[PDB]
């Protein structure tokens, strides 16, 4: 069967030199993850439980 | 006419190739990859799922000793416990107090859930490539779905397009692949029959329907508590359940080159790796002779603005004198500068506008319109924006690709030092010549 899951609120995004700054507003613990799109993705992830 | 070109293996970025057949008006084709898929050949080694432990009602032999037989069941154990004095709700189970034995037995088998909840351990080999390509051919947008193994020609308005083989054999998938649902993992799973308790592969089966089950759960039967008939045991909890909690990120989130991962079938999509050759066969009927085509003369290029941003921030205005009204192909003569328009409509004595993108600090490039070339030059300025949501439409710069003033300063400094050396060298040579002249 198919389950319904929530979508976290859009982040507030500002930019710097080679930098993206996100302010996150989770209602409940939300997984954040990111990767480089090159040879070495340097994958990192963390759970966000509060505004960060 | 057979034309062979190569485009970078990127998605969402259009590339333009010039088809130059002398005596005929030039054609410019804009090709954009919309999707690139690599589908690995898979060979199932085994599957895993949660096991259930089956414990048949215990046999209590009153006033006598029970014995058990060996069984071939996947992970079977039997033990006879003496000195048992179990109670039922209405009182002691049987007549004898101490002369009683209980036979406990259990085996491990695949649960009913294994039909829905399971992971498949596959061996991955080579991958079949396929791609969806958008081609702008003679002003029309045609999307073709074709294989990218170099063995499939797909027709676009009577032109044949052969795609591939891809120049890179790289795949996000390792030799050992484990698939749960929509998630694919590069896990080095144990060989069938070599599983370990509490770990992935503790229970293994060759196929979902197979009755042949391997199990290593360390199922140990324990003595029942006094006065009871229950059958206690110590067993390593399913490694499948542990794995599900400890899965970590799937390849969809960890793969290099921004690869997207999907299952059913297993696919790696839109990997930004290497490049992809395209061979185009265009029939003579598709070519217009230069005598019938529009021809431009007295052309002059001026660039009122230039920004070296990822988008088409540059604009160039080119004056032209057209021999007749009609559409005309536009091509950039340098890799450093990407022109957005593939074709323009021209007539009479007027000017045309084209947009371009370059990483160059100083944009020096030539533009070919209806086989007539012009020279464009501009001083480009940097963008104020730091981040965008789209890839650059232009190529990267080489070490030689520097601004005009930077080159001038380099020549002045290099020449300055070179002059000092040349003078010092001349003085030394003259002095040595005098020294050699003298005896
Ligand atoms: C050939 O196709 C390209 C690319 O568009 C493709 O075909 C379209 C019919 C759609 O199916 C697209 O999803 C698909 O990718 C055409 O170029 C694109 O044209 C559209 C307008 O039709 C542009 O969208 C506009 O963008 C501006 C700026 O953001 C907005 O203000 C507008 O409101 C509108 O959204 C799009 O950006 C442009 N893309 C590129 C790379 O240029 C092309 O015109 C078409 N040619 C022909 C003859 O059909």
């Amino acid at each position: 069967v198919t389950c319904r899951v929530p979508k976290a609120r859009n982040p507030t995004v500002t930019y710097g030199k080679n930098q993206v700054i996100m302010l996150l507003y989770p209602d409940h613990p939300t997984l954040l993850s990111y990767r480089n799109m090159g040879e070495e993705p340097n994958y990192q992830e963390e759970w966000v439980t509060h505004k960060k | 006419y057979e034309h062979v070109t190569v485009i970078p293996n990127t998605v969402g970025v259009p590339y333009k190739t010039l088809v130059n057949r002398p005596g005929y008006s030039p054609m410019v084709l804009e090709m954009e990859l919309l999707s690139v898929t690599l589908e690995p050949t898979l060979s199932l080694d085994y599957i895993t799922c949660e096991y259930k432990t089956v414990i048949p009602s215990p046999y209590v032999k009153c006033c006598g000793t029970a014995e058990c037989k060996d069984k071939s069941l996947p992970d079977y154990s039997c033990k006879v416990f003496t000195g048992v004095y179990p109670f039922m709700w209405g009182g002691a189970y049987c007549f004898c107090d101490t002369e009683n034995t209980q036979l406990s037995e259990a085996h491990v088998e695949k649960s009913e859930s294994c039909k829905t909840e399971f992971a498949s351990a596959y061996r991955a080999h080579t991958a079949s490539a396929s791609a969806k390509l958008r081609v702008l051919y003679q002003g029309n947008n045609v999307t073709v779905s074709a294989y990218a193994n170099g063995d499939h020609a797909v027709t676009v308005k009577d032109a044949k397009f052969i795609v591939g083989p891809m120049s890179s054999a790289w795949t996000p998938f390792d030799n050992k692949i484990v698939v749960y649902k929509g998630d694919v993992y590069n896990m080095d799973y144990p060989p069938f029959g070599a599983g370990r308790p509490g770990q992935f592969g503790d229970i293994q089966s060759r196929t979902p329907e197979s009755e042949d089950v391997y199990a290593n759960t360390q199922l140990v039967l324990q003595r029942p508590s006094a006065g009871t008939v229950h059958v206690p045991y110590s067993q390593a909890p399913s490694g499948f359940k542990y794995w599900l909690k400890e899965r970590g990120a799937s390849l969809q989130h960890t793969a290099p080159f921004g690869c997207q991962i999907a299952t059913n079938p297993v696919r790696a999509m839109n990997c930004a790796v290497g490049n992809m050759p395209i061979s185009i066969d265009i029939p003579d009927a598709a070519f217009t002779r230069v005598v019938d085509a529009p021809s431009l003369t007295d052309m002059s290029c001026e660039v009122p603005a230039c920004t070296h941003s990822s988008d088409f921030g540059g604009v160039a205005i080119i004056k032209y004198a057209a021999s007749k009204k009609g559409k005309c192909a536009v091509h950039s003569m340098t890799n450093a500068v990407t022109i957005r328009e593939a074709e323009i409509e021209v007539e009479g004595n007027s000017q045309l506008q084209i947009s371009f993108s370059t990483a160059l600090a100083s944009a020096e490039f030539r533009v070919q319109v209806c086989s007539t070339q012009v020279h464009c030059a501009a001083e480009c300025h940097p963008p104020k924006d730091h981040i965008v949501n789209y890839p650059a439409s232009h190529t990267t710069l080489g070490v030689q690709d520097i601004s005009v003033t930077a080159m001038s300063w380099v020549q002045k400094i290099t020449g300055g030092v070179g002059l000092v050396v040349a003078v010092a060298a001349l003085i030394l040579i003259v002095v040595l010549c005098v020294s050699f002249s003298r005896h």
